[PDB]
């Protein structure tokens, strides 16, 4: 059996094309942290209790205080996450609504 | 219930004796622990300060209001 | 002397004295369905229903074509006589030892035993012999030449329970003179 | 629940103890764990898990003691609910879920009173009374019966052929109303499992075709035999011996002194089988099942004689087959004298032996039977998870039917059985009193367990209906004689209010809630009972 190479130009690396990486599997991998803080908008929603990268507890109703005490990987969800931080600067207000 | 239980009395026989007199028996009855049974704690002389028991509720519930508000716990590496 | 004997199933509840005897294994069914003898008399053997060999080492050896079809010949008798031998004591129960020895009871006279209507009860312990004894009012059997009407029992009824899917053998009134006395109980239990 | 430390004076071997409190907490968690997992799968509105072997290969159930059976329980307290779980599943059939979480709470409620001051005896005692009262209102409070289309459908909501329940119900019905059995002179139970199922993955689920005779799993042995035999009085032979050339009988070896003797002995090796296969063909035996093996030699006897003659089959399959279609099982036939032979009215009349293609396998069917009415399902669907389960579905549902045709006795579930004993018992709690009063005060509410999570599972709220439910089982208490006309039980789900489940047609078996709780205590009181554990570790 065994499978040849595609192209080796690089030195040992990862992409994600057709718009898949895009189309389905970024919407998705959005979806994750777009079912995070549904549950959190408005009086009834619910806070989150997230311990931090040196053990520091901190509790948010907060999209992007929550989201800034995150460590994130997916590029494209990072992209809604700056855009959470975008609107904590401008506003204040709004960060979950940005999401 | 848990002086009670620390004590090595009684629980239930007490409280149940305690919850009936304090309807008929008003505010200051409460566990005098030298006769192993109800009293009045004023001429028993049990007394402690006003913040005490406001402070302990207050901070008691402020935990417990925290706590359900909790749905989700994320914990990094 | 008191027989305590388990089954897991139900409720400590479900426990019961029976008047008579309780056992252990189950009626055989492998051929024909004898499982509930009333008016019954218990016969009780030590030793094998086969086409038994004696115990020197011996080996039916074989000359002409002739021969052969005359072994089986003898072979289904031997086996029907001894189950005819049964019948004509009178007796609609067997109950026979640990057959570890060699033989056991054969499939062959087992269907012999099923059209003849007498219920079969296999693998029964050495230690089972002496109060299985006291318990039926039966002598127990070592020959066949030396099987009787005499030494049979004579119990009222013997039927297979199914409890919890899982079958009991049961001995219910026992006729004679009980000059040993022997009691049974089941017990049940709803957690091993 | 800090880690426990070693005795500084006892000294146990391979081996630890944990005592008085420490056990008695540890006990109650191990008895949630095992009883939280299949809380999610109560109620109609309960759902399905999927269970990974590990290699990936799985199955999925709702059935409670297939999925306990599955999961690896590693503590004693948790698999003696387990131990329940499935003496359920061999004294009623159902209920399998319910018994494993009654026990549980039995146990978590019985305990917050140790942990409070209650002593285990007092409670223990106090379990006692209000079982010894609950069946008897149970019995007081039980309906004997149409119906059996009602006890099958209930047992079909909560599984995967509950959406397809109207079908599976008059299936499983049918089914079983076709092998009425007496036995030890008199008694009449239908028997547990005659009802052979099968399952091909295919067409749709509706078109899961029932069978009026019998279906065997088997193939018309040689190929060149008809794989049909039709029209009325068709003659069956089954068998139990095998068909083969025997080595010299047992005890039996040859010594060839006359050369003569060889094709001589050889050849009667023939013949001795060739002449009981014709003992069998001349018998006027049309259709042969042989238990044992047939062969290649009796075959070509068989094809030339257009004798369709099966190989190697269930010996199970076979007896009912013996007792139905009035065939009578032949392990070896010699008579009254030493001969061998075979009379004719040995064999059993049916009307038709046909092997039917069932998608891409082949498989006898013995169409209407003579002696007796049989009844085979041959279920179809999607793939073999899906028909796994809705065979272990079937099981269940063929089981409570089963228990309804024993037992002259039906309850009104949807847990309203439940509920009315709640405020039966919690009244009755006065009747004694002292401190043996709270312990059948939390076994009346340890009953809630049931009527409340079932409420749960739809995702909405539940003390809306629980309570609710409640008041109307507190209105049939101060009920007057004439003034019944108060009285009223039950609760629905799907539309989520409370209604008549005598009319509306939910209904649970007798035993199924009578062994029910008698096995949930005997469970509970065997834990409460343990204040210290002694493991010791492997030989
Ligand atoms: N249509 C229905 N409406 C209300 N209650 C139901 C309905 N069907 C079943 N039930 C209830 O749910 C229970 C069925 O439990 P189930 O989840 O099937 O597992 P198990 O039968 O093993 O406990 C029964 O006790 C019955 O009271
Ligand atoms: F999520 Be916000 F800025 F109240
Ligand atoms: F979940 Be069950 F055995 F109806
Ligand atoms: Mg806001
Ligand atoms: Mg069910």
């Amino acid at each position: 059996p065994q499978n040849p190479n595609a192209g080796l130009f690089k030195q040992g690396y990862n992409s994600y094309s057709n718009a898949d990486g895009q189309i389905i599997k970024s919407i998705a991998a959005i979806r994750e942290l777009h079912q995070m803080c549904l549950t959190s908008m408005g009086p009834c929603g619910r806070n989150k209790i997230i311990v931090n990268h040196l053990g520091k507890i901190i509790i948010t109703n907060d999209a992007a205080t929550m989201l800034r005490e995150l460590d994130i990987v997916h590029p494209a969800v990072k992209v809604l996450v700056m855009a959470t931080e975008q609107q904590k600067i401008d506003m204040g207000d709004g960060t979950n609504l940005v999401m | 219930r848990q002086l009670c239980e620390n004590a090595g009395f009684d629980a239930i026989e007490i409280l149940n004796k305690l919850r009936l007199a304090h309807s008929k028996g008003e505010k200051w009855y409460g566990v005098v622990f030298e006769t192993e049974n109800i009293g009045d704690n004023f001429a028993k002389f049990v007394w402690e300060p006003a913040l005490v028991k406001i402070n302990a509720l207050n901070s008691a519930t402020e935990a417990t209001n925290l706590i359900l508000s909790v749905d989700e716990t994320i914990t990094n590496k | 002397d008191i027989r305590l004997v388990k089954k897991v199933g139900g409720t400590i509840d479900d426990t019961e004295m029976i008047d008579g005897v309780v056992l252990t294994q189950t009626a055989i069914k492998s051929a024909g369905g004898p499982t509930r003898k009333e008016k019954a008399k218990i016969g009780l053997i030590q030793f094998q229903i086969s086409p038994p060999k004696p115990d020197t080492e011996n080996n039916i050896i074989v000359n002409d074509y002739r021969q052969m079809d005359k072994i089986l010949k003898e072979e289904r008798a031997y086996l029907l006589n001894i189950c005819k031998k049964i019948k004509k004591a009178k007796c609609n129960v067997l109950l026979i030892q640990k057959s570890i020895l060699r033989d056991a009871v054969n499939d062959l006279a087992l269907h012999f035993l099923s059209k003849l209507n007498i219920m079969v009860v296999k693998d029964i312990e050495r230690e089972e012999i002496e109060f299985l004894s006291k318990g039926l009012g039966c002598k127990p059997i070592a020959d066949i030449e030396l099987f009787t009407e005499d030494r049979l029992d004579s119990a009222d009824l013997v039927e297979e329970i199914d409890s919890d899917g899982s079958k009991i053998v049961r001995v219910t009134g026992i006729r004679n003179n009980n000059a040993r006395p022997t009691v049974s109980v089941v017990i049940r239990g709803a957690n091993n | 629940q800090l880690f426990n430390n070693s005795r500084s004076d006892t000294l146990f071997l391979g081996g630890e103890k944990i005592s008085g409190d420490d056990i008695r907490n540890q006990n109650v968690l191990a008895t949630m764990a095992v009883a939280n997992v299949v809380k999610s799968s109560l109620g109609p509105v309960g759902l399905d898990k999927m269970l990974v072997d590990d290699i990936g290969d799985f199955t999925v159930t709702n059935d409670g003691a297939t999925i306990l059976s599955l999961l690896d329980v590693q503590h004693p307290a948790g698999k003696i609910l387990v131990e329940l779980a499935q003496q359920q599943d061999r004294e009623i059939g159902d209920g399998t879920t319910s018994v494993v979480i009654i026990a549980s709470e039995l146990l978590k409620r019985a305990n917050e009173l140790v942990k409070n001051k209650i002593h285990p005896t007092t409670i223990i005692t106090g379990f006692r009374v209000a079982l010894r009262e609950a069946i008897r209102f149970i019995n007081e409070v039980l309906s004997t019966s149409e119906t059996l289309i009602n006890i099958a459908k209930t047992s079909m909501s909560s599984k995967i052929i509950g959406a397809d329940s109207d079908f599976f119900s008059n299936m499983v019905v049918d089914a079983l109303l076709a092998v009425k059995t007496q036995n030890s002179k008199g008694e009449i139970k239908y028997p547990v499992k005659a009802v052979n199922v099968l399952k091909a993955h295919g067409k749709s689920a509706t078109e899961s075709l029932l069978v009026p005779g019998y279906a065997l799993n088997c193939t018309v042995a040689s190929q060149a035999m008809p794989k049909r035999i039709a029209g009325g009085n068709v003659k069956i032979a089954c068998l139990d011996l095998n068909l083969q050339k025997a080595r010299m009988a047992m005890g039996v070896q040859i010594n060839i002194d006359d050369p003569e003797q060889l094709e001589q002995i050889r050849k009667r090796e023939a013949g001795i089988v060739l002449e009981r296969v014709k003992k069998i063909i001349d018998a006027g035996a049309q259709v042969v099942l042989t238990t044992k093996g047939i062969d290649d030699l009796c075959l070509k006897e068989f094809v030339e004689a257009k004798i369709m003659g099966v190989r190697r089959c269930k010996k199970e399959d076979l007896r009912r087959i013996a007792r139905a279609t009035g065939a009578t099982l032949v392990s070896s036939m010699s008579n009254l004298e030493g001969e061998e032979t075979f009379e004719s009215s040995y064999l059993g009349l049916c009307d038709e032996v046909v092997q039917a293609k069932f998608s891409d396998d082949e498989c006898i069917l013995i169409k209407g039977t003579s002696k007796h009415s049989s009844s085979s399902i041959i279920l179809r669907g999607a793939n073999d998870y899906s028909l796994d389960e809705m065979e272990r579905s079937l099981h269940d549902s063929l089981s409570v039917v089963k228990r309804t045709l024993e037992s002259g006795n039906v309850v009104p579930g949807g847990g309203c059985v439940e509920a009315a004993l709640n405020i039966y018992l919690d009244n009755f709690a006065t009747t004694v009193g002292s401190r043996e009063q709270l312990a059948i005060a939390e076994f009346a509410a340890a009953l809630l367990i049931i009527p409340k999570t079932l409420a749960v599972n739809a995702a909405k709220d539940s003390s809306e209906l629980v309570a609710k439910l409640r008041s109307y089982h507190a209105a049939s208490q101060m009920a007057k004689p004439e003034d019944r006309s108060y009285r009223n039980y039950g609760l629905d789900l799907i539309r989520g209010k409370i209604v008549d489940e005598i009319h509306a047609g939910v209904l649970e078996p007798t035993i199924s809630k009578v062994k029910s709780l008698k096995s949930a205590l005997e469970a509970c009181v065997a834990i409460l009972r343990i204040d210290t554990m002694i493991t010791v570790d492997p030989e």
